Order: C-alpha cells, then sequence, then structure tokens
C-alpha cells in the first residue's frame, strides 16, 4: 500500500522526461484529424492523425500524443518538434502582428464635451 | 496516481515518429509502387505484408514509412475546408413564412429544388432532365441572401454553404481545384446543396485583359466551367447562385447548365409589404393601437430589412424618450422621416438583368 | 597595400569572433507571449516557431511583431533589431548634405520670410 | 539528355539538373533522350529508367469507366462535324494514305 509514493516518483521522473520531451512545441503547425483502426486482413488497435507544418509539409501519425482527440477539430498552433511529430498542446490564438491589432490604443485623451 | 502513469505509458507510445502522408499514384511490381510526396518527389517503395493492392489501388491517399518509406497505413479521404463550410445556421425553417413575399419566388424554388431530390421519377415520368442548380439576382427589393439562408435550414436534407471570400488563397490562386476538392465530397456526401453569393467578382470578364490578378481569376473560372462541363454528373448537388448583378458573368455561365433557372426579387408590393410588416410587428409589442396599412400607405417602395430595421429604429428612436410602449404615431413620423433619409441613397440601385 | 596588408591581418580575430553571434540568422518577428517562459516567432523563410530565449534578453524590453536575432538551432532570442523596411528607394528619397543657402535668394524678402517663420524659426 | 559517354544530365522529381556517371552495364539503348530515370537514394546516380511506363496522372479511359453520351441526337452540327468527319477517323486509322496523297495531315 506504500507503493503509491513510488509510483508518484516514477510519474515524476517520467514527467520530468515530459519536461524535457513534451515534446517541446517549437515549430508552429496545423492539424488534420481523423479516427481509424486496423482490422486484418491479425486484428490490432490504435488510431491515427494528420498534421500540417510551417514548411508546408503534412504527416500521418498515430494519434497525439500528447494531448488527445479531446480538442480539437483541426486548429492552429499545435506544438510539435521536428521528427517527433507529436502534438503536446494547442496554444491560443490566431494572428498576426498589426494585422491582428490594427490600432490598439488606450483612448482619445480628451472628451467630446469640449466641442 | 495510476491514471497519471497511464498517461505516462500513453507517452511511451508517442516517441514513435509519425509517418509521412502519401498518395499512391500507380504501381509497377509488388515491390514497386509509384508514389509521390506532397512536395513533389516521386518514389517507388515496397508495401507492408498485411495489405493487398486491392486495399491500395492507384490514385490513393496513403502513408509511407519515415525511413524505408514503405507503404504501411492509409486513409482514402480527407480535407480541411469541407465540414467547416457547413456550420452556418439560420433560425427557421419558419423564416420561410418570415420572408413575406413572394409566392412564385417562394413556391417555385421548392419545385426547383425539393421535388428533384425526393421524386426524380416525376422527372422521368414526363422525361424532363433534372435541373441541377438555381440562380437568384437583384437587388430590386432584397432577400436573395436570407431566402437562401432560410431555405438551407428549411429544406433540411444536406446542404453546404460556399463562402465566396477566401478562395483567392493569396499565393498560388489555383484554388479552383478546391471546387473539385469540394465537388468530390459533393459526389461523396450526395445529395448535398450549395449556395453561392457573389459569383460576379469571381465572374471576371477578361474583356480587355490587364495586369496579373485578373489572370488567376479567369483561370479559376475555367474549372468551374469544366466541372459543370463534364464528363461528370453533378445532379445530386444543387448549385444556388446570387450576387449584385447578373451581367459580368460572361455568356458561358449565363446559359442553362451553369445557370439553370432565372429567379430574382423586385420591390415588394405594398400588399406584400403589408405582410412584411407583420413579421416585423410580431416580435415588437407596443400599445395596441395599430393600422398596418398606415405605415404601408405612408412608407412606400421599400425592402423588408429597410422597413424592419427602420421600423425597429423608429421604436429605438421613439424609446429615446425613455417611455416603453409606443403607438404608431412616432412610427408614422420616424419610419416616414427616417426612411426619407434612407431613400436619399436609394439612388442608382437599378441594375441590368 | 599597407591598408590592404593590415586589412587581411585581423581575420584571425574575425574568425575567432566569427563563431559567436554568427548564427544570429534569421531576422524574425515574434507573435505572442502567453506567459513568462514562452514565445512564438515568425520569419519570412516560412519557418514559424513557438520557442524560448537566450538569457541576455529581458521579457519587458521586447515588442510584439519585432524583428529579432536568433540561433536557429535552439531558436533562441539573440537580440531584437528595430529596422524593417524599406530598400534603397528610401535611401534615394532620403537625402543628406547641405548646399544652396539663403543668400541665393533672388530678392524675395517676406515671401520667403512668411515661410521662414513657419519652418526654421 | 545524355551529354556524352557514360554520363548525362537529369533533373530530379524535385527539378534540379545533375551531372552523373551512368550505370556501367547499360550505357545507351534504353536510356533514350527523354525518359524518367530512377536516381540513387544517396547519390542520385544514373541507373535505369521506367518500363516506360505507368506514368502519373489521368491516365485515360473515361469511356469504359464512363461517362459517354450519344451524339446522334443532335444533327444540326452536321456541317460542323464535316471537319471532324475527315479530320479524325482516317487521320488516326490511316497514316499511309497521307504518303499517297502528297499532303501532310494537320494537327489543327
Amino acid at each position: 500500500t506504500h507503493e503509491l509514493q513510488a509510483m508518484k516518483d516514477k510519474i515524476k521522473e517520467n514527467s520530468e522526461k515530459i519536461k524535457v520531451n513534451k515534446t517541446l512545441p517549437y515549430l508552429v503547425s496545423n492539424v488534420i484529424e481523423l479516427l481509424d483502426v486496423d482490422p486484418n486482413d491479425s486484428q490490432r488497435k490504435g488510431k491515427c492523425a494528420v498534421i500540417k507544418t510551417s514548411t508546408r509539409q503534412t504527416y500521418f501519425l498515430p494519434v497525439i500524443g500528447l494531448v488527445d482527440a479531446e480538442k480539437l477539430k483541426p486548429g492552429d498552433l499545435v506544438g510539435v518538434n521536428k521528427d517527433s511529430y507529436l502534438i503536446l498542446e494547442t496554444l491560443p490564438t490566431e494572428y498576426d502582428s498589426r494585422v491582428k491589432a490594427m490600432e490598439v490604443d488606450e483612448r482619445p485623451t480628451e472628451q467630446y464635451s469640449d466641442i | 496516481t495510476k491514471q497519471y502513469e497511464k498517461s505516462e505509458n500513453d507517452l511511451k507510445a508517442l516517441q514513435s515518429v509519425g509517418q509521412i502522408v502519401g498518395e499512391v499514384l500507380k504501381q509497377l511490381t509488388e515491390e514497386k509502387f509509384i508514389v509521390k510526396a506532397t512536395n513533389g518527389p516521386r518514389y517507388v517503395v515496397g508495401c507492408r505484408r498485411q495489405l493487398d493492392k486491392s486495399k491500395l489501388k492507384p490514385g490513393t491517399r496513403v502513408a509511407l514509412d519515415m525511413t524505408t518509406l514503405t507503404i504501411m497505413r492509409y486513409l482514402p479521404r480527407e480535407v480541411d475546408p469541407l465540414v467547416y463550410n457547413m456550420s452556418h445556421e439560420d433560425p427557421g425553417n419558419v423564416s420561410y413564412s418570415e420572408i413575406g413575399g413572394l409566392s412564385e419566388q417562394i413556391r417555385e424554388l421548392r419545385e426547383v429544388i425539393e421535388l428533384p431530390l425526393t421524386n426524380p421519377e416525376l422527372f422521368q415520368r414526363v422525361g424532363i432532365i433534372p435541373p441541377k442548380g438555381c440562380l437568384l439576382y437583384g437587388p430590386p427589393g432584397t432577400g436573395k441572401t436570407l431566402l437562401a439562408r432560410a431555405v438551407a435550414s428549411q429544406l433540411d436534407c444536406n446542404f453546404l454553404k460556399v463562402v465566396s471570400s477566401s478562395i483567392v488563397d493569396k499565393y498560388i490562386g489555383e484554388s479552383a481545384r478546391l471546387i473539385r476538392e469540394m465537388f468530390n465530397y459533393a459526389r461523396d456526401h450526395q445529395p448535398c446543396i450549395i449556395f453561392m453569393d457573389e459569383i460576379d467578382a469571381i465572374g471576371g470578364r477578361r474583356f480587355s485583359e490587364g495586369t496579373s490578378a485578373d489572370r488567376e481569376i479567369q483561370r479559376t473560372l475555367m474549372e468551374l466551367l469544366n466541372q459543370m462541363d463534364g464528363f461528370d454528373t453533378l445532379h445530386r448537388v444543387k448549385m444556388i447562385m446570387a450576387t449584385n448583378r447578373p451581367d459580368t458573368l460572361d455568356p458561358a455561365l449565363l446559359r442553362p447548365g451553369r445557370l439553370d433557372r432565372k429567379i430574382h426579387i423586385d420591390l415588394p408590393n405594398e400588399q406584400a409589404r403589408l405582410d412584411i410588416l407583420k413579421i416585423h410587428a410580431g416580435p415588437i409589442t407596443k400599445h395596441g393601437e395599430i393600422d398596418y396599412e398606415a405605415i404601408v400607405k405612408l412608407s412606400d417602395g421599400f425592402n423588408g430589412a429597410d422597413l424592419r430595421n427602420v421600423c425597429t429604429e423608429a421604436g429605438m428612436f421613439a424609446i429615446r424618450a425613455d417611455h416603453d410602449f409606443v403607438v404608431q404615431e412616432d412610427f408614422m413620423k420616424a419610419v416616414r422621416k427616417v426612411a426619407d433619409s434612407k431613400k436619399l441613397e436609394s439612388k442608382l440601385d437599378y441594375k441590368p438583368v | 597595400a599597407p591598408p590592404a596588408l593590415w586589412d587581411l591581418a585581423a581575420d584571425k580575430q574575425t574568425l575567432q569572433s566569427e563563431q559567436p553571434l554568427q548564427v544570429a540568422r534569421c531576422t524574425k518577428i515574434i507573435n505572442a507571449d502567453s506567459e513568462d517562459p514562452k514565445y512564438i516567432i515568425n520569419v519570412k523563410q516560412f519557418a514559424k516557431f513557438v520557442v524560448d530565449l537566450s538569457d541576455q534578453v529581458a521579457p519587458t524590453d521586447i515588442e510584439e511583431g519585432m524583428r529579432v536575432g536568433v540561433d536557429r538551432n535552439k531558436y533562441q532570442i539573440h537580440i531584437p533589431l528595430p529596422p524593417k523596411i524599406d530598400p534603397t528607394v528610401t535611401m534615394m528619397q532620403v537625402e543628406e548634405k547641405p548646399d544652396v543657402t539663403y543668400s541665393d535668394v533672388g530678392g524675395c524678402k517676406e515671401q520667403i520670410e512668411k515661410l521662414r517663420e513657419v519652418v526654421e524659426t | 539528355e545524355a551529354v556524352d559517354q557514360n554520363t548525362a544530365i537529369v533533373g530530379s522529381t524535385t527539378g534540379s539538373n545533375y551531372y552523373v556517371r551512368i550505370l556501367s552495364t547499360i550505357d545507351r539503348e534504353l536510356l533514350k533522350p527523354n525518359a524518367s530515370v530512377a536516381l540513387h537514394k544517396h547519390s542520385n546516380a544514373l541507373v535505369d529508367v521506367l518500363p516506360p511506363e505507368a506514368d502519373s496522372s489521368i491516365m485515360m479511359l473515361t469511356s469504359d469507366q464512363k461517362p459517354d453520351v450519344m451524339y446522334a441526337d443532335i444533327g444540326g452540327m452536321d456541317i460542323q462535324k464535316q471537319e471532324v468527319r475527315e479530320a479524325v477517323e482516317l487521320p488516326l486509322t490511316h497514316f499511309e494514305l497521307y504518303k499517297q496523297i502528297g499532303i501532310d495531315p494537320p494537327r489543327g
């Protein structure tokens, strides 16, 4: 009954490996989502997912990895590093620079009551 | 504690790299199959040992290994835009009766669209070919966009709206292919229906050719033609078209086939505007004093939204006094006077057919 | 040549100073920062990355959509660079140096003075 | 093209011209001026071309796999078919008659 702290240590050591291999979000990407399982023709199980890249490429991957089909139908910014090709987290949101915010100002510094 | 380790064991499956998407092009031998990457290099690789080429076929979306590039797994069909054009929803249905006029605009479009779906036998009973599409135009009066929007959630069955904007696709405006990419699922999900607003600015003339951005336009038109020029039967898709004017489209579209029927809207009659105010006067409650024909006889030659919005604006102009219920008095003034300002810009609204 | 001789001498110190800061490519604009450690940066090479910094860069000193230097291996934040655009049509339009002073006036006194009180006054 | 003995120039399927000494045992006969040659994984060496070929796109049919529509319904185009009459059937089924008449078949 005292092995719960030992399992807490192995999930702390392996989540420390989740701290070094999340696997880190770096390259920006986009998603394509689907559900699949393989009967043959023996029987096995699993699921697959698709992805976009910043380099325009696309990949066919067993389901993410890390976060799951929980969300979403394909969005933006799904964290993946290079050959790992797994999606750890989906970070909000959108785009872009001044296209994002045309002008964001405090407000006009005077009130219409003058004119 | 145990579920966290399960997510750890989940992560013990994730170090395996994801494969590369592929399209099997054709084949050569059982160890050699023509395949290309999405970036253009063509390869010939071996398969895995579970599959038969009957599970592959040429021209098939597949996947390859990341090193050996061997054929392993696959999915036949995928795309981004399709389902995300579906999700626009119109209240009604009952918005059918909430467009006011007009019968032969209302009723005929039911015979133009609905009956083709349910009873194609009634087409072959007489022997007439099914109309595969429809066309609106304007804007004398108005409602081309809502009557569409209404019928979508009214007619039910399967319908997919086409947003007319983003097609240009910035770099490499080849996206006319996406219409086939959309038509492919329109041949899959069939039957399905398509509304199109703004076919005119994508209806570019190339009359006297100039610069660059016109060339990508006219090229995006050539596929729309050829898609309807098939070589194919699109009958299970219903193409609905409306825009500012039915003029610039060039004669290729203007013929049947591409443009199946001629439907439009004009200035709704004051008799039909008498009904257009009811659906405006329904959601607004006031003191019980009303003469519908008063506003109908005072306010003349308007549109459903033009009436309503100003009629609600009149209620908003009348509620400026902070009192709650308002008799038509303010409205026989506001809607009268306010739309007079609104009819100043009614200028030059009369467009060719 | 004594200019040219001293000119090829310190390439030793240039190649020794070459290895640090040389990979500062590529000039890259950032996108958003959700919290302290994280950043997302976007370049015109098509490379878009959500990635961290080099410790020499403070968070509050940096602006959104800012061209920066980076070591593209780690994809760090090296230094932000203010300039963006544009090319030499500016440097053609932008001009410098003096010439042709007041005294070239052809006798107009308060025609130039009414506009001399507006600008240099 | 093949530039000279034992070597040649080729673009990849990524479209870049190369210079490679060709595979030794087959110099010429099947290489031809225009083909698609399979290039070495690492080196992109000149080795062998396709059969040729299963090719890539389309590739043909559209009749046995459908659709097809009978032209005999519309007879108003007869004089417009008069060209297609003489400009299709015999041009395909006879290349020899064009040696006999002394006139070359047009592609127009």
